[PDB]
This record gives structure tokens, sequence and C-alpha cells, in this order.
């Protein structure tokens, strides 16, 4: 029940000094209820009776929830634990099974009665002093004093796992066959052995543990082959995801909404075409937790594919350390991208999607570099290495953009897959002006209160115009007349204008944006044979913005 | 009284508390590395192992030492630096020579290896933590913390500054000339000396630290020239200014002047007297691009005269040691990339270019973690003080390629930029 593991000292923060609450009311059939623990508490020396002087208390409660055939102590170290230092945090993250190896057998250990069997840091001890009210006649009541890790205590989980990995350490290498992995109350142990000889591995750990104090159970309420780890579906040469439950409603909400996403994301990680772009849109309402969402065409259509996948159970294999790791990426439309990592072109190790959710304008080259990178991180916390790439884009593409590009990319090592859709250059604007083309000077203002603007162009030839709109912004009119120019312009133009804002926009040639005006321009600008653009300042430049604002 | 030392009492600015700076994930390779490179320092006892009630954490890598055999632990100091060093650049500062950028040559060595015989004050220690990583998070992360001046953290050098002088002294003496500047984990020695003698000159140096206790590895090579190039020589009496070019043209036209009108048009707050009027008056006109077309009145006499105003340089344009230097750089395309060095806009302290090669051999985040580090030492060695530089980069690509071909002992400070507009074309 405890150990003689070293104490990791503790210390209260830096000025601060053990809480001094208190709580006195006595109910007879509890009183008793922890001081019948008590007594077998103190009696397992988890425990101490302390002698009034210095203490500092602690709230003490007693507990029954259902199915009780036992009471249970529980004390409230809140107001200790905001005073103690802060310490190593573990278990920020969870292994993921796409990375784990295939181990034939396996035992999960219930370590819970765990740090229980720790010891306190001897001096931080009169600290954890709380007191059980005795006698209601306000008498010295029966006050004692923790000598292991308290059950809600701040420092416990740290110096738990602590103590514990030292522990395995030993084992962990005269056993290097026999690999551990601890997560809180719990201790997997997977082999290769057949499931006989496993069972005596396990005995041994269970041996060593219990020779350092701490004790482990031999039967309890659980499972078998399947396991379910932290909603893992976990089987000895494949993995998937727990079944998933996507429900069907008459009113749907925000909370709702979100818990739906959410449960699909989560599916991704195996089943190869979940999509989510819509769905999630429904969300822009960053508020209400409450509010009723009407679930738009474009969400149900979506979620509706999405039942017929899930509609269909797919597991995954394991990390083969031997074999090469691959990632495919494949563009879906909406700016989603998907994508598989694996070693064997039939069944996966893990897939996965990349959506662009930064903003407004953006380039199918670019996404498919955004998506790489964001699987080479992925890659590198999973297997530590970074996947050789199959890509829908040819180099005479990806190379000539990032020749092109403003910003350094770097993708790693790729080889071209042809297939459907394909990442490609949909136009490039010219370099140099066009000898004999029509100079169109567009240009067009706008009302920012009235929100009244125009959009026109003045040509070489003297061939003019201006549209009205309404409903409209300097950038809105700026594009239109961009718009415009392309428009009335032959397959061929040079185009000139005096936002670097419209310039820009065009520049890094955004295969799409579902600004239906920058695709307008966009698909002309696809159309025309050759297209010239050309930024000149705008309140001191030409002159023909005036001649066209002093109409407007 | 340990052989070396007895701790020098450190102390981090009041309301400061220790680091806790997460740590990147790593490959298997590297992890391996560290893991080697930790279990020796761990058996020098230069670094321990630590508990759960060391919550303090700072970030580590492995680099390539010098493109070597083997790897190298590079420790980034850069939070508990900003709480340490900032006030040991105070209780501690080590004073930055104005003359060495004047030298004709200033050689780069690596002294990081003399800290590791003076022990950290027993308190401090517990900041100077760092984790190795594991693959997977299959394993808890392994935890060593310091027990000497670590490489890397801007107090050691402060701390240790005391014993260099000692040593170097008696060299400072025959050779009143040389300058010697300090900084961090890097000794940089400068001098007038034809190189031949220079080099000498060094190597007599590093044999006078050698033959007293530190060790400098900077022996780059032997007789045998696998045209593999000698140590860090760079030569600081050629940084001067950068060229801001416009075109003498054979022929101008619309188009032409119409550019030319812009670059022109923003330097404007650069060199706040450059007219472009005379110019801008040609292109009031709505007239084809392609076609040709000459001078107005002052044309001429306005386009020799701001080429002026623009080969003389600015005002105001001091150094402001109690402000922060800021390095932009911008793609050029086939290997070039420039950059500004400013304290505040427009004002530019210096400026320069960076160029690699072609294609087959350099990839853009190469070029981009070598201009950094060029700039970085242009800094240390003109100001003695490393700039933070706005990169023209996606965040996350360099957050996972940076250390794959960084060389620097040191790291400097960074934040990305998706937008350099028309600056490009100007410089
Ligand atoms: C992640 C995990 C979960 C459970 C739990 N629960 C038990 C153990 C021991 C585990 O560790 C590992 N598991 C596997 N494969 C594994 C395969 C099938 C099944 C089944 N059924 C369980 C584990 N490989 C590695 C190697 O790196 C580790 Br480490
Ligand atoms: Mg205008």
């Amino acid at each position: 029940p405890i150990s003689p593991i070293e104490t990791v000292p503790v210390k209260l923060k830096p000025g601060m000094d053990g809480p001094k609450v208190k709580q006195w009311p006595l109910t007879e059939e509890k009183i008793k209820a922890l001081v019948e623990i008590c007594t077998e508490m103190e009696k397992e020396g988890k425990i101490s009776k302390i002698g009034p002087e210095n203490p500092y208390n602690t709230p003490v409660f007693a507990i029954k929830k259902k199915d009780s055939t036992k009471w249970r102590k529980l004390v409230d170290f809140r107001e200790l634990n905001k005073r103690t230092q802060d310490f190593w945090e573990v278990q920020l993250g969870i292994p993921h099974p796409a990375g784990l190896k295939k181990k034939k057998s396996v035992t999960v250990l219930d370590v819970g009665d765990a740090y229980f069997s720790v010891p306190l840091d001897e001096d931080f001890r009169k600290y954890t002093a709380f007191t059980i009210p005795s006698i209601n006649n306000e008498t010295p009541g029966i006050r004692y004093q923790y000598n292991v890790l308290p059950q809600g205590w701040k420092g416990s989980p740290a110096i738990f796992q602590s103590s514990m990995t030292k522990i395995l350490e030993p084992f962990k290498k005269q056993n290097p066959d026999i690999v551990i992995y601890q997560y809180m109350d719990d201790l997997y142990v997977g082999s290769d052995l057949e499931i006989g000889q496993h069972r005596t591995k396990i005995e041994e750990l269970r041996q060593h543990l219990l020779r350092w104090g701490l004790t482990t159970p031999d039967k309890k309420h659980q499972k078998e082959p399947p396991f379910l780890w932290m909603g893992y579906e976990l089987h000895p040469d494949k993995w998937t995801v727990q079944p998933i439950v996507l429900p069907e409603k008459d009113s749907w909400t925000v909370n709702d909404i979100q818990k739906l996403v959410g449960k699909l994301n989560w599916a991704s990680q195996i089943y190869p075409g979940i999509k989510v772009r819509q769905l999630s849109k429904l969300l822009r309402g960053t508020k209400a937790l409450t509010e009723v969402i009407p679930l738009t065409e474009e969400a149900e259509l979506e979620l509706a594919e999405n039942r017929e996948i899930l509609k269909e159970p797919v597991h995954g294999v394991y990390y083969d350390p031997s074999k090469d790791l691959i990632a495919e990426i494949q563009k879906q439309g909406q700016g989603q991208w998907t994508y598989q990592i694996y070693q064997e072109p039939f069944k996966n190790l893990k897939t996965g999607k990349y959506a662009r959710m930064r903003g407004a304008h953006t380039n199918d080259v670019k996404q498919l570099t955004e998506a790489v990178q964001k699987i080479t991180t992925e890659s590198i916390v999973i297997w530590g290495k970074t996947p050789k790439f199959k890509l829908p884009i040819q180099k005479e593409t990806w190379e000539t953009w990032w020749t092109e590009y403003w910003q350094a990319t770097w993708i790693p090592e790729w080889e071209f897959v042809n297939t459907p859709p394909l990442v490609k250059l949909w136009y490039q604007l010219e370099k140099e002006p066009i000898v004999g083309a029509e100079t169109f000077y567009v240009d067009g203002a706008a009302n920012r209160e009235t929100k009244l603007g125009k959009a026109g162009y003045v040509t070489n030839k003297g061939r003019q115009k201006v549209v009205p709109l309404t409903n409209t912004t300097n950038q809105k009119t700026e594009l239109q007349a961009i718009y415009l120019a392309l428009q009335d312009s032959g397959l061929e133009v040079n185009i000139v204008t005096d936002s670097q804002y419209a310039l820009g926009i065009i520049q890094a040639q955004p295969d799409k944006s579902e600004s239906e005006l920058v695709n307008q321009i966009i698909e002309q600008l696809i159309k025309k044979e050759k297209v010239y653009l050309a930024w000149v300042p705008a309140h001191k430049g030409i002159g023909g913005n005036e001649q066209v604002d002093k109409l407007v | 009284p340990i052989s070396p030392i007895e701790t020098v009492p450190v102390k981090l600015k009041p309301g400061m508390d220790g680091p806790k700076v997460k740590q990147w994930p790593l490959t298997e390779e590297k992890i391996k590395a560290l893991v080697e490179i930790c279990t020796e320092m761990e058996k020098e006892g230069k670094i321990s192992k630590i508990g759960p009630e060391n919550p303090y954490n700072t970030p580590v890598f492995a680099i390539k030492k010098k493109d070597s055999t083997k790897w190298r632990k590079l420790v980034d100091f850069r939070e508990l630096n900003k709480r340490t060093q900032d006030f040991w650049e105070v209780q501690l500062g080590i004073p930055h020579p104005a003359g060495l950028k004047k030298k004709k040559s200033v050689t780069v060595l690596d002294v990081g290896d003399a800290y590791f015989s003076v022990p950290l004050d027993e308190d401090f220690r517990k900041y100077t933590a760092f984790t190795i990583p594991s693959i997977n998070n299959e394993t808890p992360g392994i935890r060593y913390q310091y027990n000497v001046l670590p490489q890397g953290w801007k107090g050691s050098p402060a701390i240790f500054q005391s014993s260099m002088t000692k040593i170097l002294e008696p060299f400072k003496k025959q050779n009143p000339d040389i300058v010697i500047y300090q900084y961090m984990d890097d000794l940089y020695v400068g001098s007038d000396l034809e190189i031949g003698q220079h080099r000498t000159k060094i190597e007599e140096l590093r044999q006078h630290l050698l033959r007293w206790g530190l060790t400098t590895p900077d022996k780059k090579h032997q007789k045998e020239p696998p045209f593999l190039w000698m140590g860090y020589e760079l030569h600081p009496d050629k940084w001067t200014v950068q060229p801001i070019v416009l075109p003498e043209k054979d022929s101008w036209t619309v188009n032409d002047i119409q550019k030319l009108v812009g670059k022109l048009n923003w330097a404007s707050q650069i060199y706040p007297g450059i007219k472009v009027r005379q110019l801008s008056k040609l292109l009031r006109g709505t007239k084809a691009l392609t076609e040709v077309i000459p001078l107005t009145e002052e044309a001429e006499l306005e386009l020799a005269e701001n080429r002026e105003i623009l080969k003389e340089p600015v005002h105001g344009v001091y150094y402001d040691p109690s402000k922060d230097l800021i390095a932009e750089i911008q793609k050029q395309g086939q290997g070039q990339w420039t950059y500004q060095i400013y304290q505040e806009p427009f004002k530019n302290l210096k400026t320069g270019k960076y160029a690699r090669m072609r294609g087959a051999h350099t990839n853009d985040v190469k070029q981009l973690t070598e201009a950094v580090q060029k700039i970085t030492t242009e800094s240390i060695v003109i100001w003695g003080k490393t700039p933070k530089f706005k990169l023209p980069i996606q965040k996350e690509t360099w957050e996972t390629w940076w250390t794959e071909y960084w060389q620097a002992t040191w790291i400097p400070e960074w934040e990305f930029v998706n937008t350099p507009p028309l600056v490009k074309l100007w410089y």
C-alpha cells in the first residue's frame, strides 16, 4: 500500500502559507463513516493523527453515490492547491494509433489504487492537515495528516507518473520486448508472446510493482480484443474509430451543430472522404449556444454525403518502421483537400483533410503547399519522419510558381500522381506591356457614406464608359472597374489601375474566391489571350480618374 | 571550492518567473542524437536529471556542428534570456567596441567550450531545464537541467567575462591593435594585417587560448584543400551602401516612365525631397503603353536631380541603442534576397543583398536561413546586438525547417509577414 520510493520534495508558492479553512457540521452517521475509513486508513499508514500545533485545515466531506455498499472520504484541497508550486505537466497528448507498431497480445493493468501508495514529501505533510469534527460539544476533533499523495492535491498526478516511470525503468530494461505505456489510473502492456508467456511477464511486472508497495488488481468489469482506448477501437493488427453517432433532428442549435462537426472530424482520421466545409460555415454565428440554426441547404447535402461514408465501417493498419511512408493529397473543391498516409497502396495508415479557413482569397497551388506542410508536421509528430509525397501537380507548375511567389516555400520529396482534379495555373499575367493592345485606363470611386459608386475606363482609342453601382465600396468598384475593362477589351489588353488592392489580388492568380466579382474577373482573365496590369499612384499620377470623378 | 569556481548569484527580474516554453517535436534521428549527446553531458556532470517539481522548460534541437561527423545540441534559451540577461546586460554588461566593424577582417571563433568549467549558481539551475521529446507521445519526456553556465544563455558570457579578459589580456598586450569582442558563445577578432598574417595572428591566438584551458575546434581543415572555404572571415570595411538603381535607358516608354514614377513616388518618404510632378505630367495623358515618349521641361533635370538626392544618404539616421534593431527581408528570386535593418520606418541603419547560387543545389528555406545568419552577424559586429527578423515565409514551414540549415549557436527573434508589396520593385 505504501512504497520506499524517494519523495519529490515539494513547496508552497513563494510567499504564501498553508490553508486554514474549516467545516464543522456533524451528522453522526457520517462522522462515523469517516472515522471508519480513517481508522482503516491510519492503520494502513496512509494518514496520521496529528497533535494540535501549527496545522492548517481543509474541508472534510462524506459521500455515497449510487450502488453504495461502502462510503467514501473526500477532502477539498482547492484552497491548498491554490497555494502549492506548479509541477511538470504530463499527458498533454495521446499517442495516435496510426503510428503504433503491431503488437500481438496486450494487457491493461489498473493502477488507480496508485497515488495512495506513493509517499508524500515528509515536510509538505503539515499542510495536508484536515480535521474530522468529533464531539459537537466542540471538542478537539480527531485530527489527521496525509502520508501519501492526497486524492485531489495538485501535485499528485505529477509526483505519481513520476514515481511510476522510475519503477518501470528497471523492468523495462531486462524486458525490451515488453512495451509499456501509462496513462493516469492505467498501465497498458503490449507484447509478442503467446497469451501464456504473456500472462507470465504480466505477472512479473505485477510482482515487481507490488514489491514497490504498488498493489494491483486481478479482475474487474472490462473487456478484451477490441480495446477501448481513448476513443479508439484497438485491435491486434488494425485500429479504427469507436462507432460514431450522427444524430438526425428537427431543430438544430449551435451546441448541437458544433457537437456534430466535432464528432465528424474525429472520424476523418480514417474515413476517406469526410467533408466538413459547409456544416462548419453555419457557425459564423460565433455566439449563441442555444440559438437554433436552420440547416440551410448546403449543409444538409454534406452531412448526408457523410452519412453514406460512415455508413460503411473501415479500419486502419499500423506502422512498419521497415517500410516507407507515403502521402497522397487530392483536392475536393470548396478549398478542401483530402489525404491519407500509408506504406502500402491498399488499406490506410491514417487519413486526413485540410481546409483553408484563412479568409477570402487563395490559390490551389499555394493551398497544396499548405496541405503538404500540415502533414509534414503531423508525420514528424507521429512517425518522426517525413513521408514521400504523391501530389496532383506537375513540376513545370509547382517550380514555376515557387519561382514567382514573393514568400518562400519548400516542398520535401514528391512524386506526381495524375488523377483529377489537377493543380495548375489557369492563367499568367504578361510581364511586359502588350505591343498593339488597347490600353484601358480603369478606375472607379465610391461614396463612403451614400454607398454610391461608379466604375469606368478610358482607352487610348478614346473609348469610354461609366457604369452606375449602388451598395458598393471603393474596393468593389475598383475591381468592377477591372472587370469592365476586361469585358470590353479584346482577347488582348493592357489595364491600368490605382488600387494596390485590386492589383495584388489579381497577381496572386487566385484559382478562386467565392466573391463572385473576383470570380467574374478571374474567369475573364482565363478567357483572355493576354493581359497586362499596371499600377499607378492614386491622387497624383495619371490624369483619368478626375474626368470621371468630376462626373460621379 | 570546485576546481574552476564558486557560483555567481543569479536573479531574474522581479515579477519574472522562469521559462515555460513548449518543446517542438523532432525527428527520431534528432532525438537519438540528443539522447546520446545528453547521456554524455550527464556523465561529465555537465547536466542532471530533474523531477516533477521542475515545472520549467526551455527548448532544444540538434544541428549539424559545422557540416561535420556528428550532432550539436542547440538550446533556444531565447525566453530565459529576456527573463534574465537583460538585467545581466546591465548587472554585468559586456561593452561593445565601435571600431571592430572598421577592422580589415574579423575572424569568428567558438569559445562556447570554456563555460562548462564554471558551475552555475546552485539555485538558478532549475531554470535551465530542457526536455528531449519522444515520438508519438508514447513516453514521458526526458528531463535534464544544467549545472554549468550553459552555452546559449546570454549569462554565461557575462559570468565568464571575468575570467576571459584575464585569459586574453596577455595577448591583447603584445597585440594592442587587435580588437577582441565576446558575444555569447563566440569571440570576434579584428585586425588590419594582410590576411596571411591575420590568419596566423588568429592561430597565434587560438594556441594562446588553448595552452590556457580553452579549446577552439575552429580547425576547419589541413594541407589538403577539398575546395572547402577557410574560417569565418568577414571584411567590414567593405560593409557599405547597397544599390538603388533607376535605369538610364536608350528609349523611354509610357510604361517605363510609368513604373519609374512609382519607384520615385514612394522613395518619397525615405528622402522627403524627391520631385516627380515634372515627370508625372507626361503620364497625365491616356496614351498607349508600348508607345515611346520623351522629356518634359525640367524632366531630364528632375531625373538626374532626384538621381542625386538618392545617391546621398538620409538624416536623423542615427542608431538608438535604447531601441531595437529590425531586419526586413524580401525574396528577389533566382537566389537573390535583399534586406534593410531599421529601427523606425524608412530610417535604414543599413541595407544589403544576399545571393546563394543557381538551382540544382539550393532551395528557398536555405537562402533565408543563411541570409538570416548573415544579417545577424553583420548586426552583431556593427551594433553588438542581433535584430528581430520580419521573415517572408509561412510560419509553420519555417518552424519546421529552420534547424535544417542553421549553423549559428545563437538564435534571433523573428515573426512572419504575408504581404511585402511595392518594396521588391524598389530595392
Ligand atoms: C497505444 C496502446 C494502447 C493500449 C491499449 N488499450 C495498449 C498498449 C500497450 C499501447 O501501446 C502500444 N500499442 C501497440 N499496438 C497495439 C495493437 C493492437 C492492440 C489491440 N487490441 C493494442 C495495442 N503498439 C505499440 C508500439 O509502439 C504500443 Br507502445
Ligand atoms: Mg483612381
